[PDB]
Formats: C-alpha cells, structure tokens, sequence
C-alpha cells in the first residue's frame, strides 16, 4: 500500500508496475516460443507429425 | 548434298555421307509411346524386342548387318547397318521382316522369351535408374491422362498382360505404309536404295490410315517417389514448352542452354559462364544439372534435372535455379544470350553432325515424319543468330513468369518443399 490503506502512493505504484510487467510477460513469451521451437508443435491425432510437415 | 525425298507410294528419304564407310537403312514409324493407351503401353518396347530377338539378329549377322530399333514417344524406328556395298541385302532383311515374316518371330517360344526379357529390363530400370526414371514420372504428372503421359518403356501391370494378338493389333494399325517413311543414312546414294526398293512390288494394307485420338495437355501438378534408403534426391521440374515446329523451338532451347548442364566433379564445368553456378557452390547445392527444352508433336517441357547428396539444402537449389528462371524475364543479359547462341549451335552440330549413321537415320525418319522435310543446320543457325535478348524476354514472359510447374522426384526429398513455394518461385516481387 505504501501506507494505511489504497491511497495515492498504491494508485501510483500500480500505475508503474502495470507499464512493467506487459514487458516482463513479451520476454516470458519469447522463452514460451523458444521452448516451443524444439520440439515442435503438437497435433490433433497426438502422435509423431514428424512424417508430414508443412512450411 | 542436301538430303533428297521422293515419292512413288512409299517415301523414300536418304542423306548421303561420302566420308562414311558404313550404310544404315530402315523405317521410322509415325508413332510411339504417344499412340498407346495406359493397357496396351510396352507393345511398341515389346516390338522393339522381338525385332532384336537372337533369331532375327542371327539371321542378320550371317549377312554383316546389325540391327538398331529406338521406341520414342512420337515415333518409332528400326534400321538395319551394314558395308556400303552389302545395302541391298538390308533391304532383303528389312522387306522379309515386315512382309514375308509374321508367325516366325511371333512364335510362343520366342514372344513369351522376349516378353520375360522386357519385364526384367523395365524392372531393373524402376528399381536402379533414378535419374531417368524421374524424367519419366515428369512426363507422366505433367501430362496426365494425355497420350505424353505414357513411358515409353511400358509399365509392368500393362507388360504382364500383353498376348501375341496384342502386338499385331499395333502392327496393324500402325504399321502402316501412310504412317512410314524408308530412310537411308551413311555411304549410300538415292537412286540406288529409291530402285531397289520400286524393284519389289506389293502393298501390305495401303491406303489404311492410322488411328487418332485426343491431344497433350500439361497439368500443374507433382508425384513425389520419396526413398530415405537411397543416397540422393533425384529431380525434375518443368513448366510447358514447346512442340516442335513452334515459333519458339529455337528461343526455347536457347535458354535452356543459358543455364546449361554441370557436374561438381568435372573441373571446367565449375568454371562455365553460368550466374547459377556462384550460387550453387558454395555450400555445394548438387553433384550435377541439366536443363531441358523437349519438343514433341502436341507440346513440350521446359526445366531441369538435378542430382544431389546435399539433402537439407534442397531448398536452396531450388530456390536459387527458379531464381536464375527469373531473370529471362526482366534482366538476362546480351552476353549470356551471346554465349547461349554458340554453344546451342556446338550442340545441335553434334548432334546433327555426328560420325553415326542410325542416330542420323532416327533424326531424318523422325523429322520428315512431321514435316514432311529436314530443316538443315545452316538454316537453324541463321534463326539462332537471329534471337535477341527481346524474344528470351518475350518468350520467358509467357512460358515461365509465374506459370504452373510439373515436378517429380526420387530418394531423399523430405527437403524438397511443399509445391505452392516452389510454385511461388516462378515470379519475383515487383513495385
Ligand atoms: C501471452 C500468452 C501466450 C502466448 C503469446 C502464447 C503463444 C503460443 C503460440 C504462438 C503457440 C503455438 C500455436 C498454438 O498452439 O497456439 C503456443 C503453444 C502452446 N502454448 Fe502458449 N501462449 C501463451 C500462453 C499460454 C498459456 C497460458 C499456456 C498454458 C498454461 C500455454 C500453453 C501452450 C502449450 C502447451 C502449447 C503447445 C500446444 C501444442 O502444440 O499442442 N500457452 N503458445
Ligand atoms: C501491417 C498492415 C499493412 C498491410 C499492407 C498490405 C500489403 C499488400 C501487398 C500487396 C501486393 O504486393 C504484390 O503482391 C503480388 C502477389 O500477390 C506480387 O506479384 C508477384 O507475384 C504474383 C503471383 O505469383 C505475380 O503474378 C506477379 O507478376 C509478381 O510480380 C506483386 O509483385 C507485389 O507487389
């Protein structure tokens, strides 16, 4: 809170930190896609798809 | 000396060679592959055979001669070679064997022989000649349910069940005096082979004109044989071409000569005035390429065929080949038109002017078969010399800027990609 209740510091912290964390969650991204990259997408029969890719 | 044709029924044609010390004399049939359907396909092969059958060669040998017969897709041709002198004793062979002999050579020990020998020769060539094997499934994607479509070879469900009565269902409709021409080839003079031949008499089925059907027709499409236990990807890719006696026969090969042909391994090939070659080998794209400007009757195929052990690349060789294509359209140069022009006249002078006398006898019956005459080298030179940068553009325009593409493949070509990117390849971004 920054004090004794939801007040002016709270409002302004949270401002900050809510430009913060879309930046925080863009590089948990890029890591999502990066481990996502390595073995490649799943499919709907949820088996090998390695026979038959697509570009 | 400047190759004579006469007509008294049977058109006679002949191309005398002084410097020759051989004579071939045969006939070239106005129809191949093209003429049969997909259930009859390997009766021209199975001819073919039957006409080299031991028996047939045997009793030519006792004479001096050799036999020769070549199965295309739009004709069809057997000759007989032998001493300049000794040219009527082809003509004896060549008479008994398409008018006194039927029953000898289509004998149940000899037809069932021959038939087993084919089958064991088709087989080998599917299974082992990746290169060829590839061009024929090219033209069998590409045309598809068109005469053009068929290998020229046959197929093995169709060979198995090919009878005796099959074969001279063929014979009878195609071997036909009005679907024919007599040539004559090597060291031998007109005259001489024109009253040999009006020496005999007879007809065997005259007038009787051959059977006809419906015309090529070139699909977009692709067939992929992937094979990971073998050692390379095998290739081919083509758009449309030309037929022969088109506007652009010449254009056309001229191109294909722009990108020519090369193998790795050959020193001088890597040092060729080829702007593809900088691309390709770097990180050695292929072992070896050629590009293709095959003409037949109905229509044609223009592209390559490409080898290569650099199986995670392939879409690079691709990709930097269509890219080349590219150019003919928008920026190909005066020298590469330049350089193109000699080295097709090298190549259709050796072709043309070779030291072989059934190679020529193929090439005369063939040509005169069409239309009627043989163009000579001094007048395709002169059109060649005649082509500018203007109809490379104007031809590229029309028959590779963005235009359906045929392609066939063998062995590793997991890499080769999807055909909508290849397909992509055929154009460039333009503003
Ligand atoms: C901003 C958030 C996220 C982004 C941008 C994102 C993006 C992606 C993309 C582009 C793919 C590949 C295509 C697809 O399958 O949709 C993917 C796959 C996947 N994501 Fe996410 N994702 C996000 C959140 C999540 C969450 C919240 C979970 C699970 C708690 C998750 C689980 C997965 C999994 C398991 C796959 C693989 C699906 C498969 O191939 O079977 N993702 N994600
Ligand atoms: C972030 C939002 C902004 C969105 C803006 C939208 C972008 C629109 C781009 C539109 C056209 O861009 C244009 O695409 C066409 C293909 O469709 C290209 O065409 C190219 O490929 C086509 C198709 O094989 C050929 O016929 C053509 O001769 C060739 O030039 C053209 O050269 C390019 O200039």
């Amino acid at each position: 809170w920054g004090g004794f209740s939801v007040s002016n510091p709270t409002i302004q912290r949270f401002f900050a930190l809510h430009y913060l964390v879309p930046f925080i969650i863009a590089a948990m991204v890029i890591m999502h896609l990066m481990a996502l990259h390595i073995h490649g997408s799943s499919n709907p029969l949820g088996i090998t798809g390695n026979l038959d890719r697509i570009p | 000396a400047e190759v004579t044709q006469l007509s008294n029924g049977i058109v006679v044609a002949t191309e005398h060679n002084p410097s020759a010390h051989t004579a071939s004399v045969g006939v070239v049939f106005g129809s191949g592959a093209a003429n049969e359907n997909p259930y009859n396909n390997g009766v021209s092969n199975l001819w073919k055979n039957i006409f080299l059958s031991k028996e047939n060669s045997a009793v030519a040998a006792k004479e001096g001669l050799a036999l020769s017969s070549n199965i295309s897709r739009d004709f069809q041709s057997y000759i007989v070679s032998s001493l300049p002198g000794s040219t009527d004793k082809s003509l004896d062979f060549l008479n008994q064997s398409f008018i006194q002999q039927k029953a000898n050579l289509l004998s149940s020990s000899n037809f069932e022989a021959t038939k087993k020998s084919v089958l064991k020769q088709v087989q080998d060539f599917e299974d082992n000649d990746h290169p060829n094997r590839v061009l024929e499934h090219l033209h069998s994607t590409a045309f598809q349910n068109t005469p053009l479509s068929l290998p020229t070879r046959g197929t093995l469900e169709s060979l198995e069940n090919l009878v005796v009565a099959d074969l001279e269902s063929f014979a009878n409709n195609h071997f036909l005096n009005s679907n024919a021409v007599v040539v004559g080839t090597g060291n031998i003079k007109h005259e001489d082979l024109v009253n040999s031949i009006e020496s005999k008499n007879l007809s065997l089925q005259t007038g009787t004109k051959p059977v006809l059907k419906k015309k090529a027709a070139f699909l977009g499409s692709e067939v992929r044989l992937r094979d990971d236990t073998l050692p390379k990807a095998w290739i081919s890719l083509a758009v449309e071409g030309e037929p022969v006696n088109s506007p652009n026969y010449f254009v056309a090969k001229l191109a294909a000569q722009i990108f020519g042909s090369y193998n790795a391994f050959e020193p001088a090939s890597r040092l060729q005035g080829i702007k593809l070659l900088d691309n390709i080998q770097e990180y050695q794209l292929c072992d070896n390429f050629n590009h293709f400007s095959l003409s037949y009757k109905d229509s044609g195929l223009w592209g390559f065929s490409t080898a290569t052990r650099n199986v995670t690349m392939i879409d690079d060789l691709i990709h930097f080949t269509l890219k080349q294509w590219n150019r003919l359209t928008i920026s190909v140069t005066d020298t590469e038109v330049e350089r193109a022009k000699s080295l097709l006249k090298l190549q259709l002078g050796q072709l043309y002017e070779s030291g072989n006398p059934v190679n020529d006898a193929n090439l005369l019956g063939a040509e005169v078969l069409i239309k009627g005459s043989k163009l000579s080298l001094g007048e395709a030179f002169k059109k060649i010399d005649a082509i500018t940068v203007k109809d490379v553009k104007a031809w590229a325009g029309k028959r590779l800027w963005d235009q359906d593409i045929a392609i066939a493949g063998t062995g590793q070509i997991e890499g080769l990609l999807d055909y909508m990117r290849i397909r992509s390849d055929m154009s460039m971004m333009r503003w």
